[PDB]
């Protein structure tokens, strides 16, 4: 029985369900953290451990204890209290009692043909997703839409203080995924008791949270696509742990693609990012463009790619600035989302640029006559 | 079946269109059969000149070469698909050829 | 020339940032302007 051991590590997910029944009942504020966002803190806390991925049990272990010890207090109301919450404390309870180790001390770090094609597939896609395709660009894809394009004002730290920053320097990638992670469980906390408590009309576009659902309701879904990131790439982590360049090129049409897949913006990323600064361009039009187009025009009449490659520091620093200075533009919008691209692309050139560089004849006489 | 049918009359109006660029093709054998390439991979070419204009008076025999680099290189693939691809390759090659009546074609169009 | 070109199309772009009609088909040339500036190889074009 593959699931008896499947149903021993799953309690984490069980658990989560769960929390969002604790959620949005009980109490708005102390329930929501204690229980959802203290279990999602408990996640960060073994990614940033960046060596205990699933194997902190220690607060984890905890976890349950200060949940019992709440139901122990506390939880049509009496009753309702006791059976929601037991409900959860069921199930925590069971973790500490027997199967703790499945998910948080044994997963560690320390048919026929159709059915084979696709065991192959699920592993190719996620290593793509243990790969930066999906790492970072995916997240930070859906933090500016929930940012920028969404709760203004006070979100910057989640983008323009993060995410700006972190682009064109990778070395602080994943610590700012996981500051992220806790600054959006912070975000949560704090909307959570609204804003209409004896509101008396300290400054920083207060906004207010008056919706209850809507408000919360996006917040908390870029908290779980960082879980998500996580889980995928601890997934392959233990996967390594434990469980072609241009001769594939000539070779035929298969090589031709293969060699792409694997190396676009290898190469091509410089004409790439060329191409995504028109794109801010003709989604703009205003006076904030002719900056990006001015740049355009120093970074093409360059020339040379390795005179392009000593203006790309500078240039990345000029569009993480300036997502920095949009914000506090809009707050002190699509448009974000627009230079967010092109930092994403150029970030990724300058990793590239001083890094990793540092029958099919008849498509290869389209292309080359 | 109608698809059969289809097909052998693809096969006839090569035929047909290959009879009215002949002249013109063999036109292109005494000249870009070592001329026009586009095959060479990898690098730069070693031998420049060797590689292409002494490579393999109308018809002309084999004054220069036989067939040392594969004369049937280009005929590999050509003559894989000897169906859909090579009619619009034997369209080409009459356009190719009667590019003078073409322009006219389309100047009174 | 070709390069001469390419900014061309950049400046048609960025003259239209500052207007006081549209950059898609310039951005679409800009993509095979830059194609062909690239293809422009030692190796596959000098063949």
């Amino acid at each position: 029985e593959l699931v008896k051991g499947v149903y021993a590590k799953y309690w984490i997910y069980v658990c989560a369900g769960m929390f969002i029944v604790v959620s949005f009942a009980g109490r708005l504020v102390v329930y929501k953290i204690v229980y959802m966002f203290l279990f999602l803190l408990c996640l960060t806390l073994f990614q940033v451990y960046y060596s205990l991925w699933r194997k902190l049990l220690k607060a984890f272990w905890w976890l349950v204890v200060a949940y019992t010890m709440l139901v122990l207090i506390a939880v049509s109301e009496l009753f309702s209290s006791i059976l929601v919450p037991g409900f959860f404390l069921l199930a925590c309870i069971l973790q500490l009692h027997y199967f703790h180790r499945p998910f948080m001390q044994l997963t560690d770090m320390e048919l026929e043909l159709a059915a084979g094609f696709s065991d192959v597939l699920s592993r190719v896609q996620v290593f793509l997703r243990r790969l930066l395709e999906l790492h970072v660009f995916k997240l930070v894809a859906l933090y500016t839409v929930w940012v920028a394009l969404k709760e203004v004002s006070v979100m910057n730290l989640l983008l323009v203080v993060l995410w700006a920053f972190a682009l064109p320097y990778p070395r602080f990638r994943p610590m700012a995924s996981c500051l992220s992670t806790v600054w959006t469980c912070v975000i949560i906390v704090c909307k959570m008791l609204y804003q209409l408590k004896v509101v008396n009309p300290n400054w920083f576009g207060v906004r207010k949270g008056f919706p209850n659902l809507g408000y919360i309701q996006n917040h908390l879904q870029v908290l779980l696509l960082l879980v998500f990131e996580a889980i995928v790439y601890r997934r392959q982590e233990h996967y390594r742990r434990q469980h072609g360049t241009r001769q594939q090129l000539d070779q035929d049409l298969l090589g031709c693609l293969k060699y792409f897949i694997n190396f676009f913006f290898y190469k091509f990323g410089l004409e790439i990012c060329f191409l995504m600064a028109v794109n801010v361009i003709g989604q703009r039009m205003n006076f904030l463009v002719t900056l990006h187009g001015c740049w355009l025009v120093a970074i093409l009449t360059r020339r040379h790619r390795q005179a392009i490659a000593r203006l790309w520091p500078n240039y990345c620093l000029f569009l993480a600035l300036f997502l920095l200075y949009q914000y506090l533009l809009c707050l002190g919008s699509t448009n974000l989302i627009s230079d967010f691209l092109l930092l994403l692309c150029a970030s990724q050139q300058w990793q590239v640029f001083s890094a990793e560089r540092t029958y099919l004849d008849m498509l290869k006489v389209a292309v080359f006559r | 079946f109608l698809w059969m049918l289809g097909q052998a009359l693809v096969d006839e109006l090569t035929r047909w269109l290959q009879e009215f660029t002949r002249h013109h093709g063999t036109m292109s054998d005494v000249l870009r059969a070592e001329r026009y390439l586009l095959t060479q991979e990898l690098l730069q070419g070693g031998e420049v000149h060797r590689g292409v204009l002494d490579q393999l008076a109308s018809e002309l025999l084999l004054d220069r070469r036989l067939r040392i680099p594969e004369l049937e290189e280009a005929e590999l693939f050509a003559e894989g698909q000897g169906r859909a691809l090579r009619l619009l390759r034997a369209v080409y090659q009459c356009v190719a050829a009667h590019s003078e009546l073409l322009c006219y074609f389309i100047i009174i169009l | 020339l070709w390069d001469c070109l390419i900014l061309y199309n950049v400046t048609v772009i960025i003259s239209k940032n500052m207007l006081s009609a549209g950059i898609i088909w310039d951005s679409v040339c800009f993509f095979f302007l830059l194609l062909q500036r690239r293809v422009f190889l030692s190796h596959y074009y000098l063949h």
